[PDB]
RNA sequence: GGUGAAAUUCUUGGAUUUAUUGAAGACUAACUACUGCGAAAGCAUUUGCCAAGGACGUUUUCAUUAAUCAAGAACGAAAGUUAGGGGAUCGAAGAUGAUCAGAUACCGUCGUAGUCUUAACCAUAAACUAUGCCGACUAGGGAUCGGGUGGUGUUUUUUUAAUGACCCACUCGGCACCUUACGAGAAAUCAAAGUCUUUGGGUUCUGGGGGGAGUAUGGUCGCAAGGCUGAAACUUAAAGGAAUUG
RNA sequence: AUGUUU
């Protein structure tokens, strides 16, 4: 996959990340 | 310009600063040239040239406010007025007008 | 089933007191009715013809003129100045790489009362001698070049009328002033009053207009 | 000893308009495109219905009273082309043919002074 | 590697152009970049001048040009052939034909 | 020392509010606060009353201003533009 | 009180009494204490003189601008605000204006303004953050405040009140020809939700 | 109208086209270049004001005040954020027409945010010459920009002479370019990427097979988006560069 | 104008 595409997916999954650890506390 | 003959005289020549000791020297007649700042009250400027126009003295009219004048002549305070006695080696009595 | 043609009317266009001929044109209208004369349909018509019509000579090819309806008098629209433009043929073919352009343009106001916007251009050159091939002007000749040519146009306008500039706009005088009073900054080839443009007129003044 | 219009063609791609006024414009005499004399969609910028609607704006100028025409060539111009499209040059050779004088042809296309974003995005049309 | 010894524009001292939009496609390409053709067509080729003369009202009317400065992005300018692929040395020749 | 990180004025406010509505007031409230530069006696003596209201505790001259300080943007170009427009009609 | 500009007081010699006129003006912004203000058709351009319309340029800002002349006042009187003159109409002597909410107004040339820009702008920009701040602005203009919603009553009290949830029922856009009692709402409203686009229709 | 061809769409309430006007916002064509300026990002209508700057010239002045720089600062395209203004155009989203096997893509018609501006953030780009900065030296050449010098120079007029434009030669500084390479390089190519196993002029930053991964975590900055810092477990014999023939 | 995969 374009490297622009793979960072574009990557920050998505960190942004839910840190939604799935906010949510936690 | 101006004040590099401003601070020549007032490195060199004799000088009072401030409304009072200008009009003071404007009628013991020893006063060659007062210079106004621009945010001088309109009343105190009548006067001031009312006085040089009995003692027949020239007036320079000081583009800058009390601060820039007195920040030209080198003090730390305003300076509303300025009244030159003695010019000594500099030109600001005759590179006028 | 109407033939809007059978109900219009040929009135003969009279541009000019002072170009070279009277007569440009025809052009139609309406036939004048109850509630919709044709003197307000026309009295504001524009009309370009090209200044070599105008004169008679065809070595004013660019320089097309706006001439305006200012009145109708029987079946004889007199018209007056409203606005000279070049060609885009010419201004197209002037403007030319390797070379500098230089644009001037003024408001002033004619001595009577008409407030107009000039537009001259001018080109650098290369001197006969000259083995550089583009022949660039330092833009310090260029503000000073625009300087020379917009007081000279100031001046142009401002002690001439609107006839007295329309009539020396023909000669093209203004073009050999500028070149004269810019000749020793750049040579300045190609000068040029490219535009004439009226922005205000005065009061109507038909005195003034009925000269034809 | 005759009398002019003005031809005012604006060959565009897609269409060609061939637009005879008085010489001042307001008035207008037989403007014909090459979409009236064409039925395809895709003739409408074709030199032939170009050809046609000049020969039929030519004959209803000299069925009015209109001898020769000063002729005003335009493409579409603004932000868009710039260059005439194929039907102007058909156009303007019918009028030439079909009778009528010709005068003072013209390029009137509107030219910006570097205006109005143009249409299609930073790349382009992806054909 | 590197294609073109300067890059495929022209565009050294500057660091960015503003750019031009694709005469045929409309995408924006540095003014630099651009393949910049001018067109100095007659206003009436159209096989007919002779045709135009002849219904002319003017003897020796000496018709005009039309003039029209074409920007082609470099896709546009290969594909409608104003610019054609060359040999790794005839790339390296800056001439007109 | 400093007292507060970045609520400055507005720490009288305490939590309540909303952060960004507490940095809008600061902002004005600093503005509206300050002393400003008397342009008649030169001294750094200017200060609101009510708002609109600027006076010079030095020379007791007071001007209409802005509602937080003592010249408004729009004012200033105003100021500018009507000194141009008299400019030219007179000459 | 209960106004956002200042007012100026400004102090005419009347000219058929020998006694003191004094005139309440509404401020703008950069008229000081001992300004001399000019009122009149040969009034200077200078901020705070009072002009008629025809008298200023076009592009001029004026502020408390007559409607008809003679009625001393009656538009872009609120802190900030201003009228803009887009141009004359000399025969038929009338004067262009932009109004503070866009509109476009067709004056007598004999309406006076006066130069400038009303003081007090950028008040609005300030969030009240209390409604006890709220409370002390409405207590000197008038008993406008609280408002409970319509929604929030019974149905005898509000066309908006009842129901087994807070709900309007029935369109909040209302008629312009809908009597009183039911001009609740949005009354003749054009449009609805949120703004998107551009205004100042053609 | 639009396209390869169409369709959506507008249209005898006269669309499109024509003429004369007016409004708004954006932009600054052509001139415009292997041309200029700026630390870079960038900067192209006129005029005015405000400060700044390089080069040149200098028998002016000071006299080592310098070079490069962890930490620390200023600026920093576009997009994006906050709040006003503005909102013509184009147009992430969205809506629709058409292609298509599907087409929530390319293409067409609209159209929100945005595009513009003010006040604040953000601090990232193939932010590129993918080439740190300072200094010295080592080929040839012709152009070109700025400054200076000289000429029995050409043209231009003021009255001697004169600036200006140009020509010729030289020179300093700059954007580059052409040829050849002693030389360098894996080569492409390179006047620097040379003066390197005959290896040392000064100095800052960075890399150590490919992935996992600019990920997780912690810290810090940010309103947020995110920025800066940044692993490991595990996995793998190639991945990669330049060039050759097919 | 469209034409997937091995
Ligand atoms: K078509
Ligand atoms: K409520
Ligand atoms: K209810
Ligand atoms: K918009
Ligand atoms: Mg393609
Ligand atoms: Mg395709
Ligand atoms: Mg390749
Ligand atoms: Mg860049
Ligand atoms: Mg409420
Ligand atoms: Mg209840
Ligand atoms: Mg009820
Ligand atoms: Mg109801
Ligand atoms: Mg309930
Ligand atoms: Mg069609
Ligand atoms: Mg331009
Ligand atoms: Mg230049
Ligand atoms: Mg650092
Ligand atoms: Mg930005
Ligand atoms: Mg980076
Ligand atoms: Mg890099
Ligand atoms: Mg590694
Ligand atoms: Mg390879
Ligand atoms: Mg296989
Ligand atoms: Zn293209
Ligand atoms: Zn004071």
């Amino acid at each position: 996959m374009r490297a622009k595409w793979r960072k574009k997916r990557t920050r998505r999954l960190k942004r839910k990340r840190r939604k799935v650890r906010a949510r936690s506390k | 310009s101006i004040n590099q003959k401003l601070a020549l005289v007032i490195k060199s020549g004799k000088y009072t600063l401030g409304y009072k000791s200008t009009v003071k020297s404007l009628r013991q007649g020893k006063s060659k040239l007062i210079i106004i700042a621009a945010n001088t009250p309109v009343l105190r400027k009548s006067e001031l040239e009312y006085y040089a126009m009995l003692s027949k003295t020239k007036v320079y009219y000081f583009q800058g406010g009390n601060n820039e004048l007195g920040t030209a002549v080198g003090k730390l305070f305003r300076v509303g007025v300025v009244s030159i006695l003695e010019a000594g080696d500099s030109d600001i009595l005759t590179t006028l007008a | 089933v109407v033939d809007p043609f059978t109900r219009k009317e040929w009135f003969d266009i009279k541009a000019p007191s002072t170009f070279e001929n009277r007569n440009v044109g025809k052009t139609l209208v309406n036939k004048s009715t109850g509630l919709k004369s044709a003197s307000d349909a026309l009295k504001g018509r524009v009309v370009e013809v090209c200044l070599a019509d105008l004169q008679g000579s065809e070595d004013h090819s660019f320089r097309k003129i706006k001439l305006r309806v200012d009145e109708v008098q029987g079946k004889n629209l007199l018209t007056n100045f409203h606005g000279m433009d070049f060609t885009t043929d010419k201004l197209r073919s002037m403007v030319r790489k390797w070379q500098t352009l230089i644009e001037a343009n003024v408001t002033v106001k004619t001595s009577d009362d008409y407030v107009l916007r000039i537009f001259a251009i001018a080109f650098t050159r290369k001197q006969a001698n000259q083995v550089k091939r583009h022949s660039y002007a330092q833009s310090s000749h260029i503000r000073a070049i625009r300087k020379v040519i917009s007081e000279i146009l100031t001046k142009e306008v401002q002690g001439s009328t609107l006839a007295q500039l329309t009539s020396k706009l023909i000669p093209e005088v203004i073009n050999k002033e500028i070149e004269n009073a810019t000749k020793d900054i750049f040579p300045l080839q190609n000068i040029h009053v490219r535009k004439v443009k009226l922005l205000k007129q005065p009061k109507f003044d038909v005195g003034a207009l009925m000269a034809l | 000893s005759q009398v002019f219009g003005v031809a005012r063609i604006y060959a565009s791609f897609n269409d060609t308009f061939v637009h005879v006024t008085d010489l001042s414009g307001k008035e207008t005499i037989a403007r014909v495109t090459g979409g009236m004399k064409v039925k395809a969609d895709r003739d409408e910028s074709s030199p032939y219905a170009a050809m046609l609607a000049a020969q039929d704006v030519a004959a209803k100028c000299k069925e009015v009273g209109i001898t020769a025409v000063h002729v005003k060539i335009r493409a579409t111009g603004g932000t868009r082309t710039k260059t005439p499209g194929p039907g102007g040059q058909a156009a303007l050779r019918a009028l030439a043919r079909s009778g009528l004088r010709i005068g003072r042809i013209e390029d009137v296309t509107p030219v910006p002074s570097d205006s109005t974003r143009k249409k299609g995005g930073r790349r382009g049309r992806r054909l | 590697p590197k294609k073109r010894a300067s890059n495929g524009r022209n565009k050294k001292g500057r660091g960015h152009v503003k750019p031009v939009r694709c005469v045929n496609c409309s995408k924006s390409i540095p003014k630099d970049k651009a393949i910049k053709r001018m067109a100095i067509r007659n206003i009436v080729e159209a096989a007919a001048v002779r045709d135009l003369s002849e219904a002319s009202v003017y003897p020796e009317y000496a018709l005009p040009k039309t003039y029209n400065k074409l920007h082609y992005c470099v896709s546009c300018a290969i594909h409608a052939r104003i610019v054609r692929v060359r040999s790794r040395e005839d790339r390296k020749n800056r001439a007109p034909p | 020392a400093k007292r507060t990180k970045k609520v400055g004025i507005t720490g009288k406010y305490g939590v309540r509010y909303g952060s960004s509505l507490r940095r809008q007031v600061k902002k004005l409230e600093i503005q509206q606060h300050a002393r400003y530069d008397c342009s008649f006696c030169g001294k750094k003596t200017v200060k609101r009353g009510a708002a609109g209201i600027w006076t010079c505790s030095c020379c007791k001259k007071t001007v209409a201003g802005g509602a937080y300080t003592v010249s408004t943007a729009a004012a200033a170009t105003v100021r500018s533009t009507i000194r141009r427009l008299r400019e030219m009609v007179e000459a | 009180s209960g106004r956002g500009a200042p007012l100026a007081k400004v102090v005419f010699r009347d000219p058929y009494k020998y006694r003191l006129r004094e005139e309440i003006f509404i401020a703008n912004e950069g008229v000081h204490t001992g300004q001399f203000i000019y009122a009149g058709k040969k009034a200077s351009l200078n901020v705070g003189n009072v002009l008629p319309l025809g008298s200023v340029p076009e592009g001029t800002i004026v502020s408390n601008v007559e409607e008809k002349p003679g009625d001393r006042g009656a538009l872009a009187r609120a802190s900030g605000n201003y009228v803009i003159i887009i141009g004359h109409n000399p025969d038929e002597n009338k004067t262009r204006v932009r109004l503070p909410s866009g509109a476009k107004k067709v004056i007598s040339s004999d309406a006076r303004g006066v130069i400038g820009v009303i003081a007090g702008g950028g008040r609005v920009d300030k969030p009240l953050l209390k409604a006890g701040r709220a409370f002390h602005k409405y207590r000197l203009k008038r008993n406008s405040w609280p408002k409970t919603r319509g929604v929030a009553m019974n149905p005898v009290d509000h066309p908006h009140g009842g129901g087994n949830h807070q709900h309007i029922g029935k369109a909040s856009t209302i008629s312009r020809g809908a009597v009183s009692g039911q001009k609740a709402g949005l009354i003749a409203a054009r449009r609805t939700g949120l703004l998107r686009g551009s205004q100042k229709t053609q």
